[PDB]
RNA sequence: AAGUGUCUAAGGGCGCAUGGUGGAUGCCUUGGCAUCGAGAGCCGAUGAAGGACGUGGGAGGCUGCGAUAUGCCUCGGGGAGCUGUCAACCGAGCGUGGAUCCGAGGAUUUCCGAAUGGGGAAACCCAGCACGAGUGAUGUCGUGCUACCCGCAUCUGAAUAUAUAGGGUGCGGGAGGGAACGCGGGGAAGUGAAACAUCUCAGUACCCGUAGGAGGAGAAAACAAUUGUGAUUCCGCA
RNA sequence: UAGACGGUGAGAGCCCGGUACGCGAAAACCCGGCACCUGCCUAGUAUCAAUUCCCGAGUAGCAGCGGGCCCGUGGAAUCCGCUGUGAAUCCGCCGGGACCACCCGGUAAGCCUAAAUACUCCUCGAUGACCGAUAGCGGAUUAGUACCGUGAGGGAAUGGUGAAAAGUACCCCGGGAGGGGAGUGAAAGAGUACCUGAAACCGUGUGCCUACAAUCCGUCAGAGCCUCCUGGGUGGUGAUGGCGUGCCUUUUGAAGAAUGAGCCUGCGAGUCAGGGACAUGUCGCAAGGUUAACCCGUGUGGGGUAGCCGCAGCGAAAGCGAGUCUGAAUAGGGCGACCCACACGCGCAUACGCGCGUGUGAAUAGUGGCGUGUUCUGGACCCGAA
RNA sequence: GGGAUGAGCUGUGGGUAGGGGUGAAAGGCCAAUCAAACUCCGUGAUAGCUGGUUCUCCCCGAAAUGCAUUUAGGUGCAGC
RNA sequence: AUGCCGUGGUGUAAAGCGUGGCAGUGAGACGGCGGGGGAUAAGCUCCGUACGUCGAAAGGGAAACAGCCCAGAUCGCCGGC
RNA sequence: CGCGGCACAUCCACCUUGUGGUGGGUGUGGGUAGGGGAGCGUCCCUCAUUCAGCGAAGCCACCGGGUGACCGGUGGUGGAGGGUGGGGGAGUGAGAAUGCAGGCAUGAGUAGCGACAAGGCAAGUGAGAACCUUGCCCGCCGAAAGACCAAGGGUUCCUGGGCCAGGCCAGUCCGCCCAGGGUGAGUCGGGACCUAAGGCGAGGCCGACAGGCGUAGUCGAUGGACAACGGGUUGAUAUUC
RNA sequence: UACUAAAAACACAGGUCCGUGCGAAGUCGCAAGACGAUGUAUACGGACUGACGCCUGCCCGGUGCUGGAAGGUUAAGAGG
RNA sequence: AAAUUCCUUGUCGGGUAAGUUCCGACCUGCACGAAUGGCGUAACGACUUCUCAACUGUCUCAACCAUAGACUCGGCGAAAUUGCACUACGAGUAAAGAUGCUCGUUACGCGCGGCAGGACGAAAAGACCCCGGGACCUUCACUACAACUUGGUAUUGAUGUGCAUCUAACCUCGAACCCUGAAUCGGGUUUAGGGACAGUGCCUGGCGGGUAGUUUAACUGGGGCGGUUGCCUCCUAAAAUGUAACGGAGGCGCCCAAAGGUUCCCUCAACCUGGACGGCAAUCAGGUGGCGAGUGUAAAUGCACAAGGGAGCUUGACUGCGAGACUUACAAGUCAAGCAGGGACGAAAGUCGGGAUUAGUGAUCCGGCACCCCCGAGUGGAAGGGGUG
């Protein structure tokens, strides 16, 4: 720029670290578990990988946008609170 | 080749949700006996790129 | 008398016509460039790579060859022309009793060159020994061998005794070259940093050593992280 | 099974060399087999028990100074070099990024090891939306030659008659050179100065103008001549009148007495690479899209899910999640979600609608390809130092 | 015009080599080049500087300002 | 006085604004008006000016004459104002 | 302003009312840097098609055409490749870089034709003579402008030819071109003898490597040693025959 | 000062100072080695001055050089 | 009065008709001076300088002659340069010096020999100057390095009391002998010495223009020198904002624990009149006096309703925030109601997130400290990192 201090050099770096060891989660939510398996039924990583919500070999949470009105028993890796909550109240299960 | 990504940049600015992008702000690092607090927290947290340092900021970022 | 009133080209301009110069354009090509697929990946003291000087019926160059000199022998192929080419002219010949020509193997292979008998301004000079040839005899000619270092094996063992250094002999080997690719080692600067020293350029260029057909690496003092993988290299990701 | 390619007097499958295809090797070399040969085994095995010994040294470790790894000495781990110090042999030692404990992994200080990888002086066989004589190699030509330099080094230029030399006998002018006539040839409007034969440049002939006029050289007006066709029109010229300060670069501003250009011909400057980056145009598929290496195919075709981007964000992070961070806060703020047009279908509003689902966008929403502009790293539009 | 038996001139053969040589010293000379030779290579060095950058037409059409700048003939952002 | 800010009407196509792609420019000149510096010199210099022209604007006028006055060249006409 | 042509933007009405066309309005069309849009020409490839020895390309002239880059027709020349259209790809366009190569102008029939020794006549040869040959006059050098050697050059030497290049003019001449010929050593100058400076250097010492230095030794004349004189002869050799 | 400077510049004989006790000092080389020198303080090297005559005064504060080591400061090493 | 003297041609004397030069002095030495030698000096000098004689074409002042060119003829036959071209002059105009533009004037076309005023003639991309780059040079510029030097440690040992001695490491270009035939090399053997020193390796301090790479600002009426560089206030500034100059004026790089917050109270300066020390001006009293005083500090805008003066209690000189604004290229800078926590003052209303306001300041990087316990390289820790201040 001319000779002043940059823009990249006059402002600070942002704060903090990244975590190596962050566990990063694929993300499927009640709504589109809800659309993809409007019957209902058991939900495990791998069905909903071939059916497309998340990608393959990675650890999926479920996360609760939407509505749930499938009798769904879904197996997958730490839900989200409300998550549970609408399986739950639709009837279903929710389990690591 | 391959495009590197502006270093100094990369870690000064950041990307939101929707592509904005994000800096804090310069004058909190030290001397700050002097600075009142509204100074301060004015100086707080993050701001979006001012619309005409975008271009650049995001030919550094890409 | 007054007046108006053409015409002329020393040369020059413009346009045509017709030529010259020149070598563009177009179209080519016994030449290149970039690849792909196969090969071959070394040559050298049994003298290399590369040369010098010679060699042909005619002068030179190229090319081939080496005093056996565009050539010698053998084994194959082939079948009528041939005596290479700039490059015509001739001259003189050869060839179905198989030439020219093509393939393979061998023979010859001056001198220089690592060059190595010694010397030297590379292609030159001067030898020693042995065996032959030649002379009346010295002269002279031909062929081999004769560098240095290393290793091995034997003999000897200085000062000095053990001994060793060294020396003698006999076998082997090395040396030098090669476009790229490898490995190990040494290692810039310009440049960039809008200056510049950290940094970069870049372990690049270059250099040294040293290969091989490839090389290096390679068989866990490895990774990984609670089930695990199981030499190395290389490619793609990450 | 031959229409590859080239030659032959002009575009040849049937004319020639060949081509498809089929044969072919004395010998040499290469490859493989059988022998011959060489080497190994014909004596160990199992169990018990863990009392004894064995595992590669000036090495490891440690300290110093360096090097190298993303690590530029940093808390510096692993690896390498030198200096000093200097172990232990498994109830050892090393690594797991200071270090300690535990746990896990491995056995340094000896060597060898194919294949997948790199390269092409060289040999065959092909190929080219490569060049075509100022190009392409410097080199189609005496080419690393001539020439230049003491030397290391530098380093050119020069291709084309014609199908066939049929390369012009003979005669004439001329000392020859050169030419004329003859002759050859389809052509000499191909004559070894030779294919085509542009421009600059140089003549010759000819129409008009031009020796009283001050001219960026033209332009508009315009007589008259000349020419060729039917007074008229072309084409040439241009007496005479007006207007009129070259081109380029670079400048506030140049006709400028600022720069560059004698002329002509040829050559001489935003290119290419990358799943690069941004943005766009377009096309494919679409909540998906797409492969990379690689594999298989005579190809441009078919496979190939590793990966990448999209799919949820917020936070330094643990983490939480349509939220999340700050905060004591059911305070406020930051960032993020409320995704589109048309239609139907539902849990139904009289038929018109919130939400949620099919669908249809084959720009949806992304993703991949291709085009373009810009950009990054490369010489990066080209030329130029000291 | 100076020296011209001398610190003379000159031949032949040799030695010293580039941050080096040599210099009765002028930064002189080291192959017509010397305040660091020449050649090749790094290399197409770099140059905020100078120059050049080639066909056409259609539409629109600036700026020579502010801020900052080891900046002032450059550049970033703004303005247009 | 102008100028400026807001606002309500009226008028005015190629206003404005946001956000992207691609710029160039960042040496200005003179003239009018208001000023500084200078010697109320300079074809001087430095600012201001919803001022102009040149720059990048040909045509007409000013003898000639970027920057003054008139006027903004789409092309043609041997028409007119 | 009038009349006619074109273009851009935008608006209104018909036609598959946006891919957009048609008609009509309205406004607009100076322009450097610069942005955007649309095209011309050259070459190559693919597909289709069509020309071409009854003549392609290229070039030249003339006549025409388009809003521009440019295009077409006809004829001449020429001798083997073109045209058009859908696409694809560029070493795709020059007037400038004191750009590069080649050709050719301008200066200009100009300067100069290289020492201030000096030429002349007669005859000859010849196509051609200031320059060549012969003779004779004249002049110049003569411590060289003569005769030799070394270094260097390399055949320039001699003979016979030649005469378009070269020679600063011309040339019959020539150190030019062509062919043939020509250089004879026990004693000359060198080696086979010797060593100087210096060079190389077995082993060696030193140095990470590369390599440096150096002993023995071996080279290295410009020096030391070493045996020939006089005459004659060829076109060209001679202390050589 | 080859090629615009020949001088008053350089050199010089003479002078002084400093270094050097000997494979010296100095110099060339990483070293070996070499020159110095087949020299040995009447010698060699460096510095300044510049025949000869008369002379060469003051300052040791600064900076060098030479010598000294009482004390202060301090690196690695040891220590811990 | 100089190879030195600026003033300066100093002054005096000499030399000349006339002397800025010359010679001799004077001393007022801008700025002489003793080995960067001082002052002299015979001889010497293609040195510099002044004078005289002689001599002369140097000159008054030129003339003539010969030769080589020039010129003519014949032959051969370049060159630099070149945007063009049937290239006048004057006065103008214009990038401010015109063949080319204006208005005039002058001029038949073309050669030849001459001259040199112009074509800002030709030649070398100005050497001067400035700007950018470079090179080399210098040094008490920076940073390195070589060399030199210091200590530790290894090589490196023994004995006694760091010191001494010893010898065996190591060293010797002391000597002899052998390889060796030829050897001033080398090596080995012996001897004579030195000697754990030296040298060398690693580590380490010093020194180090000897060498190397580099830096050494910009603005600027050219550059240098001088001055300046950020912030605040005013004027310039053309009555919004903004606005340049090396334009005109000043301040700032703090201070205050109260000079902050709050509650309450007060009004100044000056003048006049009277009054022990006391006066023009100290304190007092009374009038008059609305701001002429004061404001921590420049200036401006403000403040008498006070923001000026005084007193009481206090720490809001807060924590978590912050709608919305101003300003602005960006980075920054500035204001902010209001909400909550926990407080201060106040009876309450309320006010308080420093100071009447606007200067008293410094991005990022890299680090430090305190806290929080966020991550913690197999795991638990820790190291280290992160957040907040
Ligand atoms: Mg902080
Ligand atoms: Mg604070
Ligand atoms: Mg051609
Ligand atoms: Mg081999
Ligand atoms: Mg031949
Ligand atoms: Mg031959
Ligand atoms: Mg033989
Ligand atoms: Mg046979
Ligand atoms: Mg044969
Ligand atoms: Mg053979
Ligand atoms: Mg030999
Ligand atoms: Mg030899
Ligand atoms: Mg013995
Ligand atoms: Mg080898
Ligand atoms: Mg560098
Ligand atoms: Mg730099
Ligand atoms: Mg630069
Ligand atoms: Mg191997
Ligand atoms: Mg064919
Ligand atoms: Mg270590
Ligand atoms: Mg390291
Ligand atoms: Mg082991
Ligand atoms: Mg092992
Ligand atoms: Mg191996
Ligand atoms: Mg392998
Ligand atoms: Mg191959
Ligand atoms: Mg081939
Ligand atoms: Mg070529
Ligand atoms: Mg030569
Ligand atoms: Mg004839
Ligand atoms: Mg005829
Ligand atoms: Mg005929
Ligand atoms: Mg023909
Ligand atoms: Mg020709
Ligand atoms: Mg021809
Ligand atoms: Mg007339
Ligand atoms: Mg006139
Ligand atoms: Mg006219
Ligand atoms: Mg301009
Ligand atoms: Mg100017
Ligand atoms: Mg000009
Ligand atoms: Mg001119
Ligand atoms: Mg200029
Ligand atoms: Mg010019
Ligand atoms: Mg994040
Ligand atoms: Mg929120
Ligand atoms: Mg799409
Ligand atoms: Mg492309
Ligand atoms: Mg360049
Ligand atoms: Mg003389
Ligand atoms: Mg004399
Ligand atoms: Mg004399
Ligand atoms: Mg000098
Ligand atoms: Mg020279
Ligand atoms: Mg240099
Ligand atoms: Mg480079
Ligand atoms: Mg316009
Ligand atoms: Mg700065
Ligand atoms: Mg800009
Ligand atoms: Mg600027
Ligand atoms: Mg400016
Ligand atoms: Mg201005
Ligand atoms: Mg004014
Ligand atoms: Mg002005
Ligand atoms: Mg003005
Ligand atoms: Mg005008
Ligand atoms: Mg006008
Ligand atoms: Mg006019
Ligand atoms: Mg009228
Ligand atoms: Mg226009
Ligand atoms: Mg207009
Ligand atoms: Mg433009
Ligand atoms: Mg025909
Ligand atoms: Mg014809
Ligand atoms: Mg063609
Ligand atoms: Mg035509
Ligand atoms: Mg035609
Ligand atoms: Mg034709
Ligand atoms: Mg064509
Ligand atoms: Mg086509
Ligand atoms: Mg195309
Ligand atoms: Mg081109
Ligand atoms: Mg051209
Ligand atoms: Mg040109
Ligand atoms: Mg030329
Ligand atoms: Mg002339
Ligand atoms: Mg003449
Ligand atoms: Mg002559
Ligand atoms: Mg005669
Ligand atoms: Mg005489
Ligand atoms: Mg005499
Ligand atoms: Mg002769
Ligand atoms: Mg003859
Ligand atoms: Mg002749
Ligand atoms: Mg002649
Ligand atoms: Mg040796
Ligand atoms: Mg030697
Ligand atoms: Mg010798
Ligand atoms: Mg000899
Ligand atoms: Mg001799
Ligand atoms: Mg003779
Ligand atoms: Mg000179
Ligand atoms: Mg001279
Ligand atoms: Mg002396
Ligand atoms: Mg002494
Ligand atoms: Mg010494
Ligand atoms: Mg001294
Ligand atoms: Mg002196
Ligand atoms: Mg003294
Ligand atoms: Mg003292
Ligand atoms: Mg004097
Ligand atoms: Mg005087
Ligand atoms: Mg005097
Ligand atoms: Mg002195
Ligand atoms: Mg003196
Ligand atoms: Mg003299
Ligand atoms: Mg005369
Ligand atoms: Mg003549
Ligand atoms: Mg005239
Ligand atoms: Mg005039
Ligand atoms: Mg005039
Ligand atoms: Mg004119
Ligand atoms: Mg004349
Ligand atoms: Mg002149
Ligand atoms: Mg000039
Ligand atoms: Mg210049
Ligand atoms: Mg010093
Ligand atoms: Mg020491
Ligand atoms: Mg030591
Ligand atoms: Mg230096
Ligand atoms: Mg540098
Ligand atoms: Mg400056
Ligand atoms: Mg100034
Ligand atoms: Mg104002
Ligand atoms: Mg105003
Ligand atoms: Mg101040
Ligand atoms: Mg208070
Ligand atoms: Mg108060
Ligand atoms: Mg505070
Ligand atoms: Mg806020
Ligand atoms: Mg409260
Ligand atoms: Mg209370
Ligand atoms: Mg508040
Ligand atoms: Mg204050
Ligand atoms: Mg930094
Ligand atoms: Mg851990
Ligand atoms: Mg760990
Ligand atoms: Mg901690
Ligand atoms: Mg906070």
């Amino acid at each position: 720029e001319g000779g002043q201090m940059p823009i990249h050099m006059r402002l600070p770096k942002l704060k903090g670290f990244r975590n190596r060891f962050r566990t990063e989660y694929e993300i499927v939510n009640v709504g589109d578990i809800n659309r993809l398996f409007p019957q209902g039924g058991a939900v495990g990583v791998d069905d909903l990988v071939a059916k497309g919500a998340v990608r393959k070999n990675a650890l999926v949470k479920v996360l609760g946008d939407g509505k749930l009105t499938a009798k769904v028993d879904v197996s997958a890796h730490k839900f989200s609170g409300s998550a549970r909550a609408k399986i739950t109240a639709a009837g279903g299960s929710a389990t690591e | 080749p391959k495009a590197k990504t502006h270093s100094g940049a990369s870690k000064r600015f950041r990307r939101t949700g929707t592509g904005k992008i994000v800096r804090q702000k310069a004058n909190r690092r030290h001397l700050l006996e002097h600075k009142p607090s509204t100074r301060t927290r004015r100086l707080d947290g993050r701001t979006v790129v001012a619309a005409n340092d975008t271009k650049r900021v995001t030919s550094l970022l890409n």
